[PDB]
């Protein structure tokens, strides 16, 4: 199995620098090029540059020339990308990508094959003045006997956090069927908020325990919450 | 024959019905390929539960499968009038052998 | 004098199935790679880690010529870092490959009326193959929780499968013959060179 | 810099429909074009490379063709899990560029929402703010009207909505309407109701609760 693991999402003040990490596992690291691709929220994909894992040769795009630096460590099989002098346009998700090996033609022509087979999970870089804040997790209990009718819905409310994103799982990831994690909402207070709901059989409301796990890495906040129905 | 499913389970709206499907170690007890089908008279069977506890796409959460020893059990939680049908259980009886139950007419 | 028997491999009568890919050692001969790179009878001719033009002026420890038959599209899988049935379960090239993959269409030679079923490929395996590994075992593959008890059945399938090369098949499903030249350089006397 | 234009920018097709997208390049790139399928939240997934070659592991229903400046990407029968944004990419000349994107959606049969309500937690009342949540689960189409009635008085400007992306299985939507009040304002009234009007509903559905039970 091939795997690209990128560093946690970060928030940085305008004008500062971010360094994003991409650790390759499950293939010989020094045998493929690594490319970087940035994607602004709601916008499309934009190319950043290429780095040679073997020798360290680097080619950045003219738009980022002088502000982006690509680093490589062979021993740990990782690639670093640093963007300096950040602006509001740079708030985006950053992916590493591995294309296959460039091959030689029958004639001896160097044929580049720059299609991206393997991508990382993405690193969100939020560029903002605003200070980070930790979230507050609250249980949304199906107090109303929605159990009558065979199906109950329980949920977790992640209120007043900054910045994006938060990871919400159920039962440490052991429950994925019928999970709806809503997109975040930017409140009037300039803080984010979201809800994650799950539909479960009423029969299991007493048999299985339902824990929601919220993880906000930018604030190093991890909150488990046991969601129990309110008995009126 | 080959399975014991009680022919005639019944229930009331809002309540829960547990339909049993009893086999031996070699069919139901040993392996985790058990299926529950619902069939309305005159229509084809519809899959409600597969691999003991798995609800397929489009089945309400009311139907919940389980297993204990040599007995599988289908639980209907949110009983409605529409649930009045014949419920069959199927299980792996060995390589190249699949065994169905007698059927339970849920009233 | 003492040329390398590339004709023995390329122009061979019958080719082994991909799961049982046939490897031929090349040592103690002068290699005229020109015969290959000057020919235009090839569908795909890709080389990793070395140029075919610069081959006649290089020495290596040993040269292996692996040869087999796959279907049209699956030819893609014979390349470093690729996934798929052929690359995972049949024939895997190392990521640090230093060689050349040469494949050509052989619909006329390998397919026949009613389809040719002499060519197999492995569809199931417990784990992916290490580079340059060969698994010719025919153990009934256990796909589910059932024991399988050495007999095919529910979630128990034969590991190999027939390609079924019909002459009327699309280009993507036509039999292609592949030869993979591997140029290993160890701490040994380089016994294979060119002009 | 080679510019790529994608046509269309959005589209909606039914299950089993044949879908076709076009990518036009400002310059000639022989076939050094690739197609990616980025699902929401996930990374891009390579489906077609060299403009005509299916990537190992892609269903047979996907195809690509074209040359020069014009390329096309085709889906034989649109399956529910195909909903994503599709991008084209060139690598004929640095730097690499991507298309605008084509958000593809599913046209589905009308489905009614399951409506649930959640009063504010006892823990959150300690903090001064109260949040009442209304959930609209598994409906279609995306449009739905959600009204908050506090003591049968319509609330406005205090609620926010969040809508999930189209489900990869049943092609439905889900909606969360959060009404945020002060504890003082929350304790002023008794009956909190969420009234949902949707196409798949014959009459408006109201899910209410009384404060303090
Ligand atoms: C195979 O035979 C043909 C025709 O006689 C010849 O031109 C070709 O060079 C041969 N292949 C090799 C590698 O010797």
């Amino acid at each position: 199995q091939v795997q690209l693991v990128q560093s946690g999402a970060e928030v940085k003040k305008p004008g500062a620098s971010v360094k994003v990490s991409c650790k390759a596992s499950g293939y010989t690291f020094t045998s493929y090029y690594m490319h970087w691709v940035r994607q602004a929220p709601g916008q499309g994909l934009e190319w950043m540059g290429i780095i040679n894992s073997s020798g360290g040769s680097t080619s950045y795009a003219q738009k980022f020339q002088g502000r982006v630096t690509m680093t490589r460590d062979t021993s740990t099989s990782t690639v670093y990308m640093e963007l300096s002098s950040l602006r509001s346009e740079d708030t985006a998700v950053y992916y590493c990508a591995r294309p296959p090996r460039n091959y030689y033609d029958r004639s001896g022509y160097y044929q580049r094959a720059e299609y991206f087979q393997h991508w990382g999970q993405g690193t969100l870089v939020t560029v903002s003045s605003a200070s980070t804040k930790g979230p507050s997790v609250f249980p949304l209990a199906p107090s109303s006997k929605s159990t009558s009718g065979g199906t109950a819905a329980l949920g977790c409310l992640v209120k007043d956090y900054f910045p994006e994103p938060v990871t919400v799982s159920w039962n440490s990831g052991a429950l994925t069927s019928g999970v709806h994690t809503f997109p975040a909402v930017l409140q009037s207070s300039g803080l984010y908020s979201l809800s994650s709901v799950v539909t479960v059989p009423s029969s299991s409301l007493g048999t299985q325990t339902y824990i929601c796990n919220v993880n906000h890495k930018p604030s190093n906040t991890k909150v488990d919450k046991r969601v129990e129905p309110k008995s009126c | 024959s080959a399975l014991t499913q009680p022919p005639s389970a019944s229930g009331s709206p809002g309540q829960s019905v547990t339909i049993s499907c009893t086999g031996t170690s070699s069919d139901v007890g040993g392996y985790n390929y058990v299926s529950w089908y619902q069939q309305h008279p005159g229509k084809a069977p519809k899959l409600m539960i597969y691999e003991v506890n798995k609800r397929p796409s489009g089945v309400p959460d009311r139907f919940s499968g389980s297993k204990s020893g040599n007995t599988a059990s289908l639980t209907v939680s949110g009983l409605q009038a529409e649930d009045e049908a014949d419920y069959y259980c199927s299980s792996y009886a060995g390589s190249n052998n699949l065994v169905f139950g007698g059927g339970t007419k849920l009233t | 004098t003492n040329l390398c028997p590339f004709g023995e491999v390329f122009n061979a009568t019958r080719f082994a199935s991909v799961y049982a890919w046939n490897r031929k050692r090349i040592s103690n001969c002068v290699a005229d790679y020109s015969v290959l790179y000057n020919s235009a009878s090839f569908s795909t001719f890709k080389c990793y880690g070395v140029s075919p033009t610069k081959l006649n002026d290089l020495c290596f420890t040993n040269v292996y010529a692996d040869s087999f038959v796959i279907r049209g599209d699956e030819v893609r899988q014979i390349a470093p870092g690729q996934t798929g049935k052929i690359a995972d379960y049949n024939y895997k090239l190392p990521d640090d490959f230093t060689g050349c993959v040469i494949a050509w269409n052989s619909n006329n030679l390998d397919s026949k009326v009613g389809g040719n079923y002499n060519y197999l490929y492995r569809l199931f395996r417990k784990s992916n193959l290490k580079p340059f590994e060969r698994d010719i075992s025919t153990e009934i593959y256990q796909a589910g929780s059932t024991p399988c008890n050495g007999v095919e059945g529910f979630n128990c399938y034969f590991p190999l499968q027939s390609y079924g090369f019909q002459p009327t098949n699309g280009v993507g499903y036509q039999p292609y013959r592949v030869v993979v030249l591997s140029f290993e350089l160890l701490h040994a006397p380089a016994t294979v060179c060119g002009p | 810099d080679i510019q790529l234009t994608q046509s269309p920018s959005s589209l909606s097709a039914s299950v089993g429909d044949r879908v076709t997208i076009t990518c036009q390049a400002s310059q000639d790139i022989s076939n050094y074009l690739n197609w990616y399928q980025q699902r929401p939240g996930k990374a891009p997934k390579l489906l077609i490379y060299d403009a005509s070659n299916l990537e190992t592991g892609v269903p047979s229903r996907f195809s690509g063709s074209g040359s020069g400046t014009d390329f096309t990407f085709t889906i034989s029968s649109l399956q529910p899990e195909d909903i994503a944004t599709y991008y084209c990419q060139q690598y004929d000349n640095p730097p690499l560029t991507f298309g605008g994107g084509t958000k593809l959606e599913i046209k589905r049969t009308v489905a009614a929402p399951s409506v649930f309500i959640f009063p504010p937690s006892d823990e959150q009342l300690k903090s001064g703010t109260a949040s009442v949540v209304c959930l609209l689960n598994n409906f279609y189409p995306r449009e739905a009207k959600v009204q908050w009635k506090v003591d049968n008085a319509l609330q406005s400007g205090n609620s926010q909505e969040s809508v999930t992306e189209q489900d990869s299985k049943d092609s439905t939507y889900s909606l969360s309407s959060t009404l945020t009040l002060s504890k003082a304002d929350y304790e002023k009234h008794k009956v909190y109701a969420c009234e949902v009007t949707h196409q798949g509903l014959s009459s408006p559905v109201t899910k209410s609760f009384n404060r303090g039970e």
